[PDB]
């Protein structure tokens, strides 16, 4: 029993951990009100990794789910597996964020922190042996992000030997809504880089140029953008959700993609990709895989080298051919590979795959070329606070200059120390 | 080619065959190690919640 | 799409044969570390052999066969041809030899004197020719050759005092074969030898005119490219001499007996070297340099594990390697004489 | 009689410890439920046997056994298993949290909480025993509990029990079966560990057995099952001399009189020929003389190498079914003269053999057939460092980068333990270069 305690934070946190609650809850046969009704005991065996058992046979979700707004989680509650989430666990205010890093983690954020680690408290007393933690959020917003990593750092604290993992959605001016995102982005990363021991960093430029580019939809919506990440989030937990032998637990998924101790953030990607009856074949799994077309941080892979990779196939394939497929691809284009990391791809197998799909396949890399991500909001950042603009929201809360400074130098460290692997 | 030292028993035998002749630490010092780790671990968890601390 | 890598900067064969692999657009050089390939173009020494034939879904090949050297040094050589039931101390075409080592230092110093005297006393020719695989000297007195190995192991055979000398010249020479043995064990000859020549009067009475070295002859030979461009005399030309001179051919006279001693050199240590059951695979390129006497019976001078290729002969040979060696095993989108045997 | 006690340590130890009993209990006519008919001693006894199955009033015969593991799941597959019946719970050790790849985290963070309990169940068996001969330990090289508990139970054993003799069942790591990129550090730190402390190991490369069930049984896809059924096959032929009447490799001791003369250098590989797959409806039954000639295929070995290019320091042969020593010798004078069979100056060029009448057993609707006759050969060539020499090249790769260290770092590990492991192994790697090379 090695249970996991999920969080959504914010608008963006909420509305892509509803999706993800919706999309396992399918795959495990838990219905919208709890109750399995499924065909196979794989989807039992695992199934207290996420879900709590309760009486009359109930599955209720271990998530806890945040806000300093209530319209968001209002909507979940009354959206399709509204009412499967535990009712003590929705903790949320009144006031907002105002898409501000200073209320989320300072003054707005700071006055509700100490309820949300109330129920993350009794859920964890309630776990056989909990192994960490799991937070979806945004990082250009302010509560997901501000009081996000706020959260974070307190539960650290209080579980300092547990394994903490994140869902980053990254900003992007093709999706935007406020210009100060890179702010709050730029604030939030060297938060993540101290406090989590991995983050699937998920561009909002990335899925916004699949929709539009592969996926051929001319005006993307939220809707559509939370599609390509629902599917990711199912695809890159399968391993903690299903019996297998590789990276079946959160501390050795750490141990295998993470070489060192900040470098823990991953490009994901999906298979397929379609715009839909026809069958995709095991090389057409692995050739999309690694496409850049299909990796969800907007990063081109052959600008950097995979210092880990991790792929998972999903559904009834030919196992043999999978391992073919992939020692293909590796011994065709090793010069992306590290060669002082040996044997640094590893490959699972799941039989069960996705709702409405044969097979696929889930990419997760630890890419030095995730530091392109990096560059992109430090540049807007320093478009910005050259001139200082739009600071006052920030100084208003209390935050001084000389912090943002120290957030700049800090993310320029990180690029930098992506870039001395990358030689 | 030598059969040397033939035994036989009910359920077996054995024999060799000759081609050609020729031409700790201490309790205390494991507990020692182990707690000097446990120390190690200790300081590191101290300077964390140091860090948290400021 | 084949992967391979270079180790040997310095293999003038195989620099070429990696620029012909190149050629194809077929295959793809990796750094020389990255353990993902096909095919090793190894180093020569200290070649890791224990770290070939473990990575997953990958065929590797290499052009070095693991334990030849038993068969390319000169000790080696000596003691693998007494001690081997299949060449035997009674074998015919490799000279009298005797491993001596150092005082400063098994060997057969009592051995050696003791042949050597039963020549002494029968009037017969006792010359005889120190040498070793790092500097050669050539005698008549036994004490001579004792005192110069003292001042690495070394070996003193029996100089063959009657040459096969061409004419006009009067001159001492030596035929290099190449022959290429390839991951089934199939031996291959190359159709083209070279006689590396001496350009000076063989005075059986100053070692230029007694050792037939490229490098020699191109630095203390006064007469260098006088008969034939860079002391190099190709079969054609050798083949008419013969017919024209001493009524037979290259063929009969001596290639029968080079494809024999090849084959048995090769097939002795079969056993010991095959990669035929082994989790890679191995081929490699020997050149063997033998010597005619007058009588026109050939003698096995020694086999070079690393051998180099004539500059005409470059093109023609690295296709070959290209064609039998590695394209047998990884096949893309004759030159050779195959000496057939008993696996 | 004097008994010994079997040690599973991590998923693969306890994998392949529960196929080794399951072929144990079917060589010895042991039901699933512990009783065995043919032992009229009820309650008691000092046969062969009895050296790996005690024996209680009721007539249940009883592995001498303890199983271990930081993570309940696998072992918790031998309380519900066929042979649940044969263990009480005092024999199966689980944690709650495992290891997590990480041998500083097996060794130190969760070893100190743990040993006391695993030597303490340890110490219930030996006291049934009368005259304890020591301990065969299976564990993995590569995952954090096979790799960092093992090591520390490696040295509490040499304290508490410092007579005794012990012997490792180790898997060396392959990554096309492998779970983790850290598994050369895991292999090198435990190998540092107890390279000391063990009288005799059989490294066992999963690359091999995975290549085996693939060329001779026509798996396409080997699973652990698979694999830890030919493993229990090969378990079997090195441990069925204690477990039936005989007189060569009678005792733990022995095996260290009879492979290991150099102490450091104690990794005898082992080979073992026929592998037939059982979809073969007739398989033409291989000769005394095929089989001992398949003993020097490095298809047939436990560890891919070339002992060609190697020294001998010792040779037993363990053939099981219908042998008899003529048709041995013979077999052995014939591969005398083809096969590169070089011993090393200080030993006799010699093979120890070793006969048991009994056929092979194999386990119902497994994979492998039933032969007539069967035969393992133990040998400790300097071949085998070629294994050493892979593994330690995979370990400069990763830690001149220093990746993945601080996993170790922050569980209480020096770094200086790295180098100082490594630098153990580059003498390991001089010894066997000395030994078997002009
Ligand atoms: N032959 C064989 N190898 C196994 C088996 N199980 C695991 N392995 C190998 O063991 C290595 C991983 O070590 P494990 O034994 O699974 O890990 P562990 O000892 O339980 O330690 P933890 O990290 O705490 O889980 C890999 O190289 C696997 O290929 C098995 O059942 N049979
Ligand atoms: N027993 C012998 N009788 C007559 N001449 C001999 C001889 N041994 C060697 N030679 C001569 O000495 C020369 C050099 O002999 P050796 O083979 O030792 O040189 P080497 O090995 O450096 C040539 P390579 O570069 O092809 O290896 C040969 O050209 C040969 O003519
Ligand atoms: N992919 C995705 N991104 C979102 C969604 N909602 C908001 N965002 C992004 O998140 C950022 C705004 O943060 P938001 O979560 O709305 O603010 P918060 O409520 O204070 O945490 C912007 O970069 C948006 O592009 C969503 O549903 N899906
Ligand atoms: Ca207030
Ligand atoms: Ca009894
Ligand atoms: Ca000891
Ligand atoms: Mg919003
Ligand atoms: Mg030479
Ligand atoms: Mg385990």
């Amino acid at each position: 029993m090695r249970e996991i305690v999920h969080i959504q934070a914010g608008q963006c946190g909420n509305q892509i951990g509803a999706k993800f609650w919706e999309v396992i809850s399918d795959e495990h046969g838990i219905d919208p009100t709890g109750s399995y009704h499924g065909d196979s005991d794989l989807q039992l065996e695992r199934i207290n990794v996420y879900y709590n058992e309760a009486t009359g046979n109930k599955y209720v979700p271990r998530a806890i789910l945040v806000d300093l707004e209530p319209g968001t989680m209002d909507s979940v509650r009354s959206g399709p597996f509204g009412q499967i989430f535990r009712p003590d666990n929705f903790v949320f205010g009144q006031s907002g964020a105002g898409n501000n890093w200073a209320k989320g983690h300072y003054t707005e954020g700071a006055e509700l922190v100490d309820s949300v680690l109330d129920v993350v408290r009794k859920e964890s007393e309630s776990c056989d042996c909990l192994q960490g933690f799991q937070l979806t959020h945004s990082l250009g917003g302010g509560t997901g992000s501000g009081m996000g990593t706020l959260l974070i750092s307190k539960i650290r604290e209080e579980y300092p030997d547990r394994i903490m993992n994140t869902f980053s959605v990254m900003p992007s001016p093709k999706v935007s809504d406020t210009v100060v995102e890179p702010y709050n982005a730029t604030l939030s990363v060297h938060q993540l880089v101290e406090n989590t021991d991995e983050t699937y960093c998920i561009d909002n430029e990335a899925l916004y140029d699949i929709c539009f580019r592969t996926l051929k939809l001319t005006t993307p919506t939220y809707g559509d953008l939370n599609h390509l990440v629902s599917a990711t989030m199912s695809g890159v937990t399968t391993c903690l959700r299903f019996p297998g032998q590789l990276n079946a637990d959160l501390r050795k998924l750490a141990v295998n993609m993470v070489p060192f101790p900040r470098l823990h953030f991953f490009m994901p990607g999906f298979a397929p990709l379609t715009s839909q009856y026809r069958a995709l074949t095991v090389p057409e799994l692995t050739q999309q895989m690694f496409d850049s077309k299909n990796m969800m941080a907007a990063c081109d892979p052959r600008h950097g080298r995979y210092l880990t990779v991790a792929a998972i196939f999903r559904g009834r394939m030919s196992m043999k051919e999978v391992d073919e497929q992939m020692l293909n691809v590796q011994n065709k284009n090793s010069s992306y590979f590290v060669e002082w990391i040996p044997n640094n791809v590893k490959t699972a197998v799941c039989d069960i795959p996705p709702r409405g799909l044969k097979m696929s396949a889930t990419f997760i890399g630890n890419s030095t070329a995730i530091q392109e991500l990096f560059k992109r909001i430090s540049e807007q950042f320093t478009a910005m606070f050259r001139r200082k603009a739009f600071l006052h929201w920030y100084t208003g809360e209390g935050m001084d200059e000389m912090e943002f400074t120290e957030a700049e130098s800090n993310m320029n460290d990180l690029v930098s120390e992506y870039q001395q692997y990358q030689d | 080619m030598e059969v040397i030292e033939l035994n036989k028993c009910t359920s077996g035998q054995s024999f060799e065959v000759i081609l050609k002749p020729p031409s700790d630490p201490s309790l205390e010092e494991i507990q020692k190690k182990l707690e000097a780790a446990e120390e190690r671990r200790k300081y590191q968890e101290a300077e964390l919640l140091k860090h948290l601390a400021e | 799409m084949y992967t391979f890598v270079v180790r040997d900067e310095n293999s003038s064969v195989y620099a070429e044969v990696s620029r012909l692999l190149l050629a194809t657009g077929q295959w793809k050089r990796l750094r020389k570390d990255n353990p993902r390939f096909n095919l090793m173009l190894g180093e020569r020494n200290r070649l890791p052999f224990g770290r070939l034939g473990h990575e997953p879904g990958l065929v590797q090949l290499v052009n070095y066969y693991r334990g030849a050297d038993k068969l390319c040094r000169k000790a080696s050589l000596v003691k693998l041809i007494k001690t081997s039931p299949e060449l035997s101390e009674s074998c015919t075409w490799f000279p009298e030899s005797y491993v001596i080592y150092p005082t400063n230092l098994t060997d057969e110093r009592e051995v050696f004197l003791a042949a050597y005297n039963r020549r002494r006393e029968g009037r017969e020719g006792n010359v005889w020719i120190a040498k070793s695989s790092a500097g050669i000297l050539i005698s008549s007195e036994a004490s001579e050759l004792l005192d110069f190995i003292d001042e690495q192991v070394h070996v003193i055979q029996k100089y063959l005092e009657k040459p096969l000398l061409l004419e006009p010249g009067h001159r001492k020479f030596d035929i290099r074969s190449w022959v290429l043995v390839d991951h089934l064990y199939n031996i291959y000859l190359y159709r083209e030898g070279v006689l590396r020549t001496s350009s000076e009067p063989y005075n059986s009475a100053d070692k230029t005119c007694h050792l037939t070295n490229h490098c020699i002859q191109k630095e203390y030979s006064k007469n260098y490219g006088r008969y034939e461009e860079g002391n190099e005399m190709f079969f054609e030309e050798f083949n008419q001499y013969l017919m024209d001179a001493l009524n037979t051919t290259l063929e009969n006279s001596i290639l029968l007996q080079i494809k024999h001693i090849i084959r048995s050199c090769l097939m002795c240590i079969e056993p010991a070297i095959s990669t035929k059951h082994l989790h890679y695979q191995s081929f490699q390129l020997f050149g063997f340099d033998f010597m005619v006497d007058e009588e026109l019976k050939v003698w096995l001078i020694e086999v070079n594990g690393a051998p180099a290729c004539a500059q005409k002969l470059y093109a023609e040979l690295c296709q070959g390697i290209v064609d039998v060696a590695i394209s047998s095993v990884f096949p893309l989108a004759s030159i050779f004489i195959k000496l057939h045997h008993h696996h | 009689m004097r008994e010994c006690i079997s040690i599973h340590v991590g998923q693969a130890g306890v994998q392949i410890g529960n196929a080794c009993w399951e072929l144990y209990c079917l060589e010895h006519g042991i039901q699933p439920d512990g009783q065995m008919p043919s032992d009229k001693t009820i309650g008691g006894g000092d046969d062969s046997f009895n050296t790996f199955f005690s024996e209680t009033g009721a007539g249940k015969h009883v592995p001498r056994a303890v199983f271990v593991d930081l993570e309940p799941t696998v072992i918790d597959e031998v309380r519900t298993g066929t042979y649940r019946q044969l263990f009480h719970p005092e024999q199966l050790i689980t944690g709650k949290e495992d290891a997590a790849n990480n041998y500083a985290r097996g060794h130190y963070t969760i070893g100190k909480e743990i040993i006391d309990l695993v030597l303490d169940r340890i110490r219930k068996l030996a006291d049934q025993c009368t005259g304890l001969q020591g301990f065969l330990v299976f564990h993995s090289f590569g995952g954090g509990t096979g790799s960092g508990f093992t090591s520390l139970l490696m040295e509490r054993l040499s304290v508490d029990y410092g007579k005794k003799s012990k012997l490792e069942f180790s898997i060396y790591p392959a990554p096309q079966v492998s779970t983790a990129v850290v598994e050369p550090y895991n292999s090198i730190l435990t190998t540092h560990t107890t390279l000391e402390h063990s009288d005799c190991a059989f490294m066992v490369d999963n690359e091999a057995i995975y290549d085996i069930c693939r060329r001779n049984l026509d798996i396409e896809r080997p699973t652990y099952t698979n694999l830890n059924r030919l493993i229990s096959q090969i378990v079997s032929s090195i441990t069925a001399s204690l477990r039936f009447d005989g007189a060569l490799n009678v005792d733990l001791t022995e095996f260290q009189t009879n492979l290991v003369p150099y102490p450091r250098i104690h990794f005898p590989l082992a080979t073992y020929a026929p592998v037939i797959s059982a979809e073969k409806a007739y398989h033409e039954q291989l000769s005394v003389a095929e089989i001992t000639n398949a003993c020097f295929e490095p298809a047939n070995q436990m560890v891919k190498c070339d002992p060609r290019h190697g020294k001998y320091m010792a040779c037993c042969l363990l053939y099981r079914g219908d042998v008899v020593p003529k048709d041995v010798n013979a077999a052995i004078a014939t591969i005398k003269t083809k096969r590169s069979i070089q011993f090393v100056d200080w030993c006799p060029t010699g093979f120890k053999v070793g006969i048991n009448y009994q056929p092979p057993t194999v386990v119902p609707g497994g994979d492998l057939a039933k032969v007539q006759r069967a035969v393992c050969m133990l040998s400790n060539t300097t071949a085998i460092a070629e294994a050493w020499a892979r593994l330690d090249h995979k370990f400069d790769l990763m830690y001149a980068k220093r990746a993945f260290v601080h996993w170790y770092v922050g569980e209480g590990m020096e770094e200086g333990e790295f180098s100082e492991a490594r630098e153990d192994m580059a003498a390991l790697e001089k010894d066997y270069e000395e030994v078997g090379v002009d």
